[PDB]
């Protein structure tokens, strides 16, 4: 598992993981508050 | 492209449609293509103007992804 | 016929000579450079313009250079 | 000649062969007077009078005229200050 | 108000909006059975149509002859959650982005091999950068201060 | 194959069909021909100034004669809001009697003119097929003094040398005070004395003019000083074009808006206009020196204008010889300037409709301004072009520069990488964020949910219209009070006509606008901007980059510097102009597309139509092109035609057109020289065609032939399908 | 996570006068309480971190030159630690107590989101 | 890849679909096997199909497909 890791930290499963959590983020910011056309505050 | 025109326009407007109980046939555009698929002007107008009416009025509709998808894709 | 020029820039690496395919580039003698060569173009009639001379020269801005002048059956390849 | 200059003010040649000779004394008052004077002019023609067909007074108008003056007249003043004059 | 605009809350246009759209999701609603999913669905969409209509009449939005929230981004503070502060959000968000990327081509520009690491992430070192952009205002001007944010004639310029 | 191109025995010496297409496309490149000196340079091009001039005015007479007999401006004058003008008859033998029948317009078949002719002569004063054909005869007199003049400075006696051509101050003097001062003095003339009373029923032609005074008291207060004699006794209210009924006296006079008859400027009006423009530009054409002792010496000021902190460098110093010595720089600021004008033009011929009755003629007023904002997009793409051109082969480093230093020009290729940055920053920031606004509402209104749109409303300007008396946005700013000191002082000169017409529904004066006008501007501001840097980036980097650090010994069009060094397609400056026609191609279109459909809501009365759908991609899609291309596209059917019929032929043929530009756009070289040698064995080895043997040989056309063969043929259909599509939506849709 | 979890129990006690701050459960007193008093802690705990830091406050900007002790911030006005025999004693049970706040400040927001009353 | 792409048609037909109710209507019911989740106001993609179904409509064919090979059960 030192090569795996290593492979794991290349740009396109690295960028792939950052870009997933994002949309995963952002989707579940727009679900448990929809519609948010202003700031909340 | 032009194949999947001519399927298209063809089988609306010459096989596909209904039967009335008479056994009168009326096909999804009339029969159209044998008098007006001869000139550009006719695949312009009664082929895409005409049955891309559905894909632009497609907006708050179940098949308003088709619209986006028809955006994007000119884009 | 195009014209090709060669600059003192030149290496004598010969690489440009080996890539011509009309057989416009040629090595002569010179005291420049280490290996005691530069490229000559004596005959650019038969230059056609296709530039392969200085796709292989390493020298940074190249040391030889062609500039597309007037056409000829030769220059413009015409087999007809 | 040679107008181009890179020190602190440009020469006296640059405002010609009439402001040239002006001394920076007669130009910086006069300067004050004409911006005065054309400020008067134009809160005269309109601001605190306005405007009408019947009321146009070239003295006015032509007295506005010397506040873009002024501006030039000014400049040659500190020019020529500058450059000992 | 500002721009012949009227509030949300008082436009008829945008109460009409609100009526056809509940009427057409109702008379979708009608066509399903009973509580299945369908009709779960179609509940659940009413109800946020309404809170999302309810939550923008009690927002401080502007809307237009069409019934629909106009946005005013002229600077004014009282119509400030409209554009300044997502403003300062994104500004504060795309400088820790810009700053972590700046900092880690600059730490891995100084190692023997600085091409390998931009195509495998030294992940390790990009984590310790990354969670450290949250002073990237701060870190930016103490940057410029010291002369190290700007190159000045080591850049490379045309022939020209 | 020999004596074709004159001008250049390279090209003569072609053994191939390179040298006929070459000699078309190098004819009116005189710095390049051979035995080539500057005194005949400037000689060939003022004859060949004169020679255009020439066709300029038979282009008007010839559309004048053809108004005055196969047109209806009689007819027309009697109801110019019901009767359509005729361009020109139609004779054309394939014509059927369907055909004929739909185009049969009165006597014979002819063409409406959208020009907007009638409407321009009818205001200056025309009423007679009789007067057209006057201007007609005297505008062919022009030409042949024009061509005369042409032949007789190519002459040896009166060929002027470089000093006069090179003089600028009396070039400037002459230009400014002799043509525009004085045309503009002789337009205020004709104005009042033919048009002010033409206006008012009483006819002025060249018999009763020495005899009728064209103000009452004529000339005494003039002389007297009594100015505001001329403005006593304006046209009424209920004023009848063409008719004396409810005119007036006045010749000179402020009243700002429209006229209540007609929708347009007040014939006063422009004629106080005119003479005061050409009171200001008689007096600043005596800004320069001549031989007199008195006035400017350019050189001088030039030299004079360095910042004393120093922040431009050494100023302006070499810029007079740089500018001097060069034609293209000329040229450039020429055709820049000429640009801003016509897009002027474009942008105030539609809110401040001049002529009578022209606002009513929708048609006219779509190609009109479809007209000049094409023609605004090409001069500018033209003064970019000759800059580039000016940076290849007209720009000398030493001139510009001074011990190291370098001048106001020069410094421009020092921070070219800054300039080329921040456009292509601002072209990046502005292009994706309005495509993600217009993408945000495609995808949020699509989903059913139109309130979750992001529409900004222009405040900035709706403030500007405010500031000029629009009272529609509730600002209360600058005219839109009647307290500020802005209103107090025009309150008795030109306010009432002013917000008359401002603040009035039916008018193109200050559209009101909303988010779709937001959103539409910041796309147009993304269009200019990535133009500019295609064409910034052609012109600074024309003299050489990294990837060819000696691109000016190469001249300002070559085809490539070969595939080496990663590869080199579309490096020279002529191919930046070439990539920056389609982006000034698509912003005209961006620009027009928001003009008509405005206009076509305004005119027919659904402006809530683009109001709610312009703020989205698929709004302008389905409401704009879709929904008015119907009469288009029906301008002939399987069951009959239409006299839109050749509207739609017209669209057509701009899409065969633009399709074939794809044609040598995508397709390049190479590919087609070996089709055309196996085309060449074939003929070669054929009985029968071996008799027939061509004299040139046939080659393929070269990569920047092709490349503009290409880019006419894009721009050739997109003119002709756009122009087909505006004038046949508007007449098919508004009657 | 120890002040925090001190902080819960004696909230649920103590309490301060005020409608405000009228809420024996924490969860509801982090809303009840408004935005004004919650900015104003983290403005205090902002200016905390830069003081007692020295600037550094990064993961690359910290032990940067070293010379720096984790969690050394010097703070020891009562002068317990004086003595260096039990000073290894106090930093074990520092750290063990911390451990086991922050098992117990989890388990305690998350007791008042499942049943919303207290924790008593 | 292939055999992955199949199980995937397969299971959506299993799950996500309303393959029983288009057997017993195959003329009046149209085939639907992808549900959409209801994200960013998306879940009017969810097309009304029929036989108390929500969902895209699809257009490859897997329901007639599997009637002709005799699936009568999800
Ligand atoms: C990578 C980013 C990310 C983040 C921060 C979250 C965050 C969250 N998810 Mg989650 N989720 C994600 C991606 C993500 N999700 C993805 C990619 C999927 C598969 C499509 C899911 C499927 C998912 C389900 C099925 C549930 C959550 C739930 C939750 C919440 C409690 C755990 C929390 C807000 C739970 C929740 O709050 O629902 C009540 C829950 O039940 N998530
Ligand atoms: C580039 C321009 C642009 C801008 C400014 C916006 C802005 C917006 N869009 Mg949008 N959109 C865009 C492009 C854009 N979009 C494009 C190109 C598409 C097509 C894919 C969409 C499709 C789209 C949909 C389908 C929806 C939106 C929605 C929204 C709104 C809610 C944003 C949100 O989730 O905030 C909340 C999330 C955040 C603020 C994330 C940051 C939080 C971090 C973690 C804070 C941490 C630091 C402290 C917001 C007004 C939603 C809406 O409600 O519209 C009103 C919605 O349903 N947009
Ligand atoms: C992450 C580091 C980073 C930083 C600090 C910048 C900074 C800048 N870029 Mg830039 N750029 C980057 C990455 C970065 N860029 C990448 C990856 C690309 C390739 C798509 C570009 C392409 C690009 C162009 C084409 C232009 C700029 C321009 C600019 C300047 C103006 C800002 C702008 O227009 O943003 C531009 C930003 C983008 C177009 C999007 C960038 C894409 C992502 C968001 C960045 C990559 C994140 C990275 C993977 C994070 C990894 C770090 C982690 C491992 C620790 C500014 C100097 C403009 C300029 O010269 O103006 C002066 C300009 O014209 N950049
Ligand atoms: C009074 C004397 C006089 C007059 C009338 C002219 C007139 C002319 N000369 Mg000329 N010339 C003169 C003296 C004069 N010259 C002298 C003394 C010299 C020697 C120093 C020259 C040397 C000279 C050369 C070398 C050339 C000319 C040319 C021309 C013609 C220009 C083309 C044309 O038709 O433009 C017509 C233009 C108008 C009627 C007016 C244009 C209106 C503009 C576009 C509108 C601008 C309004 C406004 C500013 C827009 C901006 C908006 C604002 C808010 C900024 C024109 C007929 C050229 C030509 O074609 O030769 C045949 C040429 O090559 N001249
Ligand atoms: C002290 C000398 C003097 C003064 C004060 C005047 C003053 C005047 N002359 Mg005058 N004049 C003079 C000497 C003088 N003249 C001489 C010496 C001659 C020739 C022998 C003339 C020949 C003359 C003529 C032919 C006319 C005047 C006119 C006028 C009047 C018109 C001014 C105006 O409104 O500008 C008008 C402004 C412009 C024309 C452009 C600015 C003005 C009162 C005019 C008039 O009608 O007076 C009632 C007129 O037509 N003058
Ligand atoms: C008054 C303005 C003006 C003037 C005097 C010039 C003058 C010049 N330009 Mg220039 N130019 C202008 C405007 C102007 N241009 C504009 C507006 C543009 C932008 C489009 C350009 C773009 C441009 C480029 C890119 C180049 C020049 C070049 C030149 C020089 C040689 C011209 C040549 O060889 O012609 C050759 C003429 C032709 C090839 C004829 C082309 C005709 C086109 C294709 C239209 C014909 C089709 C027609 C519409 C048919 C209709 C179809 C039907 C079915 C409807 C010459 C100094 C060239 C040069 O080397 O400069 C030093 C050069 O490379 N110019
Ligand atoms: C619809 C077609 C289309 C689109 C979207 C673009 C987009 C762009 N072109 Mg372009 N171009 C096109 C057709 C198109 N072009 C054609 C047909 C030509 C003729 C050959 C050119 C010639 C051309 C030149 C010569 C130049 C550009 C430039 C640009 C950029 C301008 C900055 C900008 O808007 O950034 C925003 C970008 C977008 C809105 C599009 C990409 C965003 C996507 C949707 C993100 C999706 C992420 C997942 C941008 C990438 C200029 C440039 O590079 O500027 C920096 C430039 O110099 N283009
Ligand atoms: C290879 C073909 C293929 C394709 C195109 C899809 C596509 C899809 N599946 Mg799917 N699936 C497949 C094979 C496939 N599946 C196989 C072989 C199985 C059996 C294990 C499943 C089991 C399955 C389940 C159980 C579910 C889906 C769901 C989905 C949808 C949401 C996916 C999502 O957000 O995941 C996001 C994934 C990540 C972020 C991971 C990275 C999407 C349309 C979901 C759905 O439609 O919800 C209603 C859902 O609940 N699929
Ligand atoms: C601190 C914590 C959460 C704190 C949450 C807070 C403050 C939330 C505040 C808010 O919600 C409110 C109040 C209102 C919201 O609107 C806003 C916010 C601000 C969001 C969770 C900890 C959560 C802590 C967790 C889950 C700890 C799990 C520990 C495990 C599994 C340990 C296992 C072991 O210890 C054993 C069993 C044996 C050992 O020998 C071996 C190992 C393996 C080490
Ligand atoms: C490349 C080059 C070139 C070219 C260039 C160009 C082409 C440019 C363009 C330019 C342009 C195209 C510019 C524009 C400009 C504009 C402007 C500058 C404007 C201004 C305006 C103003 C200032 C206004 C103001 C106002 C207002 C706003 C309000 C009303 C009133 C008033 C008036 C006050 C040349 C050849 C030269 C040389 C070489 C280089
Ligand atoms: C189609 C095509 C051709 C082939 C087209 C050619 C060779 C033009 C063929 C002749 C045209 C049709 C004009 C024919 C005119 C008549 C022969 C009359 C003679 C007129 C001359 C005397 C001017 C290329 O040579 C080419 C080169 C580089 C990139 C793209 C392309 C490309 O797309």
């Amino acid at each position: 598992m030192k090569d795996f890791l290593k492979y794991l930290s290349t740009a396109p499963v690295l960028l792939t993981a950052w870009l997933t959590f994002t949309a995963g983020f952002v989707i579940e910011i727009n679900r448990f508050y929809p519609d948010a056309l202003t700031f909340p505050f | 492209s032009i194949v999947i025109f001519h399927f298209s326009w063809k089988m609306q407007s010459d096989v596909w449609g209904t039967v009335s109980p008479t056994g009168a046939v009326s096909h999804i555009t009339g029969g159209n293509f044998a008098q007006s698929s001869i000139t550009i002007n006719g695949w312009l107008r009664d082929f895409l103007w005409s049955q891309a009416a559905q894909v632009v009025q497609s907006y708050g509709s179940s098949l308003s992804a088709y619209g986006l998808i028809f955006l994007g894709a000119h884009f | 016929s195009h014209t090709v020029k060669i600059y003192d820039t030149c290496i004598g690496c010969t690489q440009c000579v080996r890539a011509c395919p009309t057989d416009v580039l040629e090595m002569v003698p010179w005291d420049g450079c280490k290996a005691g060569q530069i490229a000559s173009a004596p005959r650019t009639e038969d230059c056609v313009g296709c530039k392969r001379c200085e796709t292989a020269c390493p020298t940074d801005f190249l040391s030889v250079r062609v500039y597309l002048g007037g056409e000829t059956t030769r220059s413009l390849g015409l087999a007809y | 000649e040679s107008t181009y200059w890179e020190g602190k003010a440009p020469p006296s040649v640059v405002l010609g062969p009439f402001l040239s000779k002006i001394p920076s004394g007669v130009l910086g008052p006069a300067s004050l007077v004409a911006l005065i004077v054309g400020s008067y002019c134009t809160h005269e023609s309109n601001i605190f009078n306005t405007l009408t067909v019947d009321t146009i007074y070239p003295a006015y108008v032509l007295g506005s005229f010397l506040t873009p003056i002024s501006w030039g007249l000014h400049v040659a003043a500190w020019i020529q200050k500058m450059n000992k004059a | 108000d500002i721009g012949g605009l009227n509030p949300c809350k008082d436009s008829e246009v945008f109460q009409k909006r609100l009526a056809k759209t509940v009427k057409k999701l109702e008379n979708r609603l009608k066509k399903y059975e009973e509580g299945t999913p369908p009709q779960i669905a179609i509940q659940q969409q009413i109800t946020q149509t309404k809170q999302r209509f309810t939550r923008y009449a009690d927002s401080n939005l502007l809307c237009g002859n069409d019934g629909l929230p106009h946005l005013i981004t002229d600077g004014r503070w009282s119509h400030g959650s409209e554009f300044l502060l997502p403003s300062i959000l994104f500004l504060y968000i795309s400088g820790w982005i810009g700053w972590v990327g700046r900092k880690y081509i600059r730490t891995v520009g100084q190692t023997s091999n600085p091409t390998e690491k931009e195509i495998i992430i030294d992940v390790p070192l990009a984590i310790s950068i990354m969670t450290s952009g949250f002073l990237w205002p701060f870190a930016a001007w103490q940057e410029f201060l010291s002369g190290d944010l700007i190159a000045s004639d080591e850049t490379i310029t045309t022939s020209p | 194959v020999y004596k074709f191109p004159k001008f250049s025995k390279a090209l003569a010496e072609d053994p191939s069909t390179r040298r006929i297409w070459y000699g078309i496309a190098t004819a009116h490149d005189f710095e390049s021909h051979d035995a080539m000196t500057e005194s005949k340079l400037y000689q060939k091009i003022f004859a060949s100034h004169f020679g255009h001039i020439a066709i300029i005015f038979l282009w008007t007479a010839g559309n004048l004669f053809h108004v005055a007999w196969q047109g209806n401006f009689e007819a027309w004058i009697l109801n110019p809001l019901k009767v359509r003008p005729i361009a020109h008859a139609i004779w054309d033998p394939h014509f059927g009697q369907a055909a004929y029948k739909a185009f049969l317009k009165t006597s014979s078949p002819a063409n409406l003119a959208l020009s907007g002719v009638y409407e321009w002569w009818y205001t200056i004063g025309m009423r007679t097929n009789n007067d057209l054909y006057q201007g007609s005869f005297f505008l062919i007199l022009l030409s042949s003094l024009l061509l005369f003049a042409g032949w007789l400075h190519l002459q040896p006696s009166f060929r002027p040398s470089l000093d006069w051509f090179k003089a600028n101050e009396y070039r400037l003097n002459h230009h400014l005070s002799g043509l525009f001062g004085v045309s503009s003095l002789a337009w205020t003339g004709h104005l009042v004395h033919v048009a002010i009373p033409e206006s008012r029923g009483i006819h002025v032609g060249w018999d009763n003019f020495l005899t009728v005074l064209p103000h009452p008291e004529g000339l005494t207060p003039f002389f007297s000083g009594n100015w505001k004699a001329y403005a006593q006794n304006p046209d009424t209210a209920s004023h009848i074009f063409g008719s004396g009924e409810g005119s007036g006296t006045a010749i000179l006079t402020f009243l700002g808006g429209f006229h209540p008859q007609t929708k347009s400027l007040w014939l006063t009006d422009m004629a106080h206009h005119h003479l005061a423009i050409a009171v200001l530009f008689i007096v600043a054409g005596h800004m320069y020196r001549t031989n007199w002792l008195i006035g400017h010496q350019m050189k001088l000021i030039l030299e004079a204008h360095r910042p004393p902190g120093g922040r431009l460098g050494i100023g302006h110093i070499g810029l007079y010889e740089t500018i001097t010595n060069s034609l293209h720089f000329q040229l450039g600021l020429a055709l820049a300037a000429l640009g801003v004008a016509t897009s002027l033009t474009a942008q105030h011929m539609y809110a401040l409709p001049p002529y009578a009755f022209l606002a009513s003629n929708f048609p006219t007023q779509a190609a009109l301004y479809t007209h000049h904002q094409y023609i605004a997009g090409f001069l500018m793409v033209g003064a970019f072009a000759h800059g580039a051109i000016f940076f290849v082969r007209d720009y000398d480093p030493a001139v510009n520069t001074r011990n190291g230093e370098k001048n106001v020009l020069a410094r421009m290729l020092e921070h070219k990488e800054a300039i080329i940055s921040h456009l292509s920053w601002v072209s990046l920031f502005l292009g994706f964020h309005t495509l993600g606004i217009y993408v945000h509402n495609d995808v949020v209104v699509a989903f059913g949910q139109p309130e979750k749109q992001i529409l900004v409303e222009p405040l900035f300007a709706e403030w500007i219209q405010a500031a000029s008396g629009k009272t529609l946005y509730n600002f209360d700013l600058l005219l839109a009070s009647s307290n500020s000191p802005a209103s107090v002082a025009s309150s008795q000169l030109w306010l009432p006509g002013w917000l008359s017409a401002i603040n009035d529904g039916k008018n193109s004066l200050f559209l009101p606008i909303g988010p779709g006008d937001f959103l539409v501007h910041h796309a147009i501001a993304l269009g200019l901007h990535t133009t500019t840097l295609i064409l910034v980036k052609g012109a600074l980097d024309a003299r050489g980059s990294k990837l060819m650090p000696d691109k000016k010994d190469f001249g300002y069009s070559f085809p490539c510097d070969g595939p080496g060094r990663g590869g080199t397609c579309d490096i020279s400056a002529w191919d930046a102009f070439y990539l920056a026609m389609f982006w000034m191609l698509n912003t005209i279109g961006w620009v027009t597309f928001y003009w008509h459909w405005k206009h076509l809501t305004l005119w027919q009365g659904n402006q809530v139509q683009f109001n709610e759908s312009s703020n989205y991609i698929m709004g302008w899609l389905r409401d704009y092109l879709w929904l008015n291309s119907s009469p288009l596209i029906n301008g002939y059917n399987p069951f009959g035609m239409n006299s839109l019929s050749v509207w739609a032929w017209m669209f057509l043929f701009g899409h065969l057109v633009w399709a074939t530009g794809f044609m040598f756009l995508i397709s390049w070289r190479g590919y087609w020289q070996e089709l055309i040698e196996t085309i060449v064995w074939a003929h070669e080895r054929t009985p029968l065609a071996n008799l027939v043997r061509w004299k040139d040989k046939p080659v393929a056309l070269s990569i920047v032939q092709a490349r503009l063969v290409g880019l006419a043929h894009f721009t050739i259909g997109y003119v002709l399908t756009y122009a087909a599509f505006v004038i046949a939506s508007t007449i098919g849709k508004l009657g | 996570a120890m002040l925090a979890f001190l902080g819960f129990i004696v909230q649920e006690f103590i309490r301060l006068p005020g409608d405000l701050y009228s809420e024996p459960n924490g969860v509801k007193a982090f809303f009840q309480v408004g935005p004004q008093p919650l900015l104003q802690i983290f403005l205090f705990c902002g200016f905390l971190e830069f003081n007692m830091h020295k600037g550094k406050l990064t993961q690359v900007d910290m032990f940067e030159d070293g010379k720096r002790e984790p969690g050394n911030f010097g703070f020891d006005p009562l002068g317990f630690g004086k003595d260096p025999a039990k000073r290894e004693r106090y930093a074990l049970a520092e750290l063990k107590n911390g451990r086991l706040a922050m098992i117990a400040i989890g388990g305690l927001v998350h007791h008042a989101l499942v049943t919303g009353h207290a924790t008593f | 890849v292939i055999f992955l792409w199949l199980s995937g048609m397969h299971f959506h037909g299993a799950y996500f679909s309303n393959y029983s109710a288009w057997l017993t209507n195959p003329t009046s019911t149209k085939p639907s096997a992808q549900i959409v989740w209801p994200i960013v106001g998306q879940e009017v993609l969810n097309a009304d199909v029929g036989g108390n179904f929500q969902g895209i409509q699809i257009t490859s064919g897997f329901f007639q497909l599997w009637r002709a090979e005799g699936i009568t059960s999800e």
